[PDB]
């Protein structure tokens, strides 16, 4: 019975780590975007 | 990047541990030698650093003082700064009489049932640096010489 | 003058028994063979045990690895010598 | 025991439940609706409650999983210090040693043999420097007299 | 002009080279007298004992 | 039957796999961005 | 040459104040010994209390 209050918990746990873990694959393609472009100008411009 | 005084002082630790071959590093020396520069998160950094778990060779770990500078940026961006606030509430939540009447014993038993864990000497070590009495501290005074470095 | 040029970067025993008191905290001069090599020819200015060997063959060492300071103080000043004419 | 009931559980969950009155059986109580465990694996008392057998394998492992990072950025702030502090006593002690001590050597042992027979006519040196010794010493011990 | 300059480098060269060993070779000597007056402590620590 | 149920969270463990799968192409895409900035620093100490 | 001598010359005044502020460390270093000198005098007679 008491691992069914975790069950239930833990659904709410679910969508809530759901939601956040979309979150940090959001803001980590971000970081990966930026960082891309930002070596692409670095080196566009040092070859240049 | 600061002036080329950072770089200076990379160079002399360069020259500093060049033990085996100055040209060489060992991830083991680099990891040193940046902790004691002032940056104290090391722990976890050994992935964020290699990009391979391989830790099974220890007398070739490549690496080169050209890398190693912006290798010292990426991890000097401070990816995780603690303040004693949180450091402090752990200890006296430890603590057991909200004094520290005989600490020692008790400090050994956490930290040898820690896991990821290293070293003895250095937990014998702690008694230096007013650490004397049996854990006669309430953290606050070790808190404070640790915090000032 | 002729002797002046031959006196550079060196200073009288006090500094160097004070050294030699400082890197080994028993003062009783037991400079282990090991440790001696060690402490010489790894770090610091980078040179070659071969030539280091010349304070082997030649300045006397006590025994069982150990290596002994004040007599080699000595000599190494005008205090004390190896043999006489 | 009851203190030793505190120390041991409530350090787990002491927050969102009220603290600092003190009271013998009412603050057990609010402890185990903090715990809100089975009446039937354990009996009240006055002094101290009993349990049984599998009360304390669920609960020890709560404070290994909470105060982990706590430990872990305290370690590190320690090995940071330990670092520093040898590295700087390390460096300071091998670049006064061994530059020093390396360059009188070298001096010493170059010189050795490059002007052996002017270093050996210092033989009167001791013969002359006996008056200034025997003054100094003689200084020195009427100070130890 | 030279001369003197030269003068002057030889006379500094020596003078610091001696003035910066003697100083840190003192500060090694000041560690070690630290280090026995500590250890005095510690035989009266031990006479206490 | 519950304990099914627990296995189709563990479904949901998968997907939330899936995002960490993302975050792991972000690893290498950061990796990537890295061993670019070591080349950088070889360049810029080139151009100096 | 006769300014590179002159560029010389300065860089030579420079490390000559740099002479003076190691004879500064030289007071400094001597003060700090007598410094603690005292300091160990105050220590035994604490010892002795």
């Amino acid at each position: 019975s008491n691992l069914e209050k975790k069950q239930k918990k833990f659904d709410q746990m679910l969508a809530e780590e759901k939601n956040i873990s979309s979150k940090y694959a959001d803001e980590r393609d971000r970081a990966e975007a930026e960082a891309r472009e930002k070596e692409t100008k670095a080196l566009s411009l040092a070859r240049a | 990047d600061f002036s080329e005084e950072q770089t200076a002082e990379f160079k002399e630790a360069f020259q500093l541990f060049d033990r085996t071959g100055d040209g060489k590093i060992l991830y083991s020396q680099c990891g040193d030698v940046m902790r004691a520069l002032g940056q104290n998160p090391t722990n976890a950094e050994v992935m964020k650093v290699l990009g391979n778990p391989k830790s099974d060779e220890m007398n070739l770990k490549t690496l080169k003082f050209e890398q190693f500078l912006p290798m010292m940026q990426t991890i000097a961006k401070n990816k995780d700064q603690g303040c004693f606030e949180d450091y402090v509430e752990g200890l006296r939540v430890f603590d057991k009489e909200g004094n520290g009447t005989v600490m020692g014993a008790e400090i050994r038993h956490v930290l040898v049932t820690l896991g990821e864990k290293m070293t003895e000497e250095e937990v014998e070590q702690l008694v230096a640096g007013h650490e004397d009495s049996n854990g006669c501290i309430n953290y606050e005074e070790l808190v404070r010489m640790v915090l000032s470095g | 003058t002729m002797f002046g040029e031959k006196l550079n970067g060196t200073d009288p025993e006090d500094v160097i028994r004070n050294a030699f008191a400082c890197f080994d905290e028993e003062a009783s001069g037991f400079i282990h063979e090991d440790h001696l090599r060690e402490l010489l020819t790894t770090m610091g200015d980078r040179f070659t045990d071969e030539e280091v060997d010349e304070m082997y063959r030649e300045a006397p060492i006590d025994k069982k690895g150990n290596f002994n300071y004040v007599e080699f103080t000595r000599i190494l000043k005008h205090g004390a010598k190896d043999k006489d004419d | 025991v009851f203190q030793e009931f505190r120390q041991r559980y409530e350090i787990l969950a002491a927050n969102a439940i009220p603290k600092g009155f003190m009271d013998g059986k009412q603050a057990c109580i609010l402890m185990i609706k903090a715990l809100e465990l089975d009446p039937n694996l354990y009996r009240i008392g006055q002094s101290k409650i009993f349990f049984r057998t599998g009360v304390l394998a669920h609960l020890e492992e709560e404070r290994d999983l909470k105060i982990t990072d706590v430990i872990i950025a305290f370690q590190a702030q320690c090995r940071g210090y330990l670092a520093r502090k040898a590295f700087a006593k390390r460096q300071q002690q091998l670049t006064a040693m061994k530059v020093i001590q390396r360059n009188c050597a070298a001096y010493l042992k170059l010189r050795n043999w490059q002007w052996w027979r002017l270093f050996t006519k210092v033989k009167p040196l001791l013969q002359v420097t006996r008056q200034e010794e025997e003054m100094q010493a003689k200084d020195e011990e009427l100070q130890r007299t | 002009q030279v001369e003197e300059m030269k003068t002057q480098l030889e006379e500094l060269e020596d003078e610091l080279q001696a003035a910066e060993d003697a100083k840190l070779r003192l500060e090694v000597n000041m560690q070690a007298m630290k280090s026995q007056f500590e250890r005095d402590l510690q035989a009266r620590d031990e006479q206490n004992e």
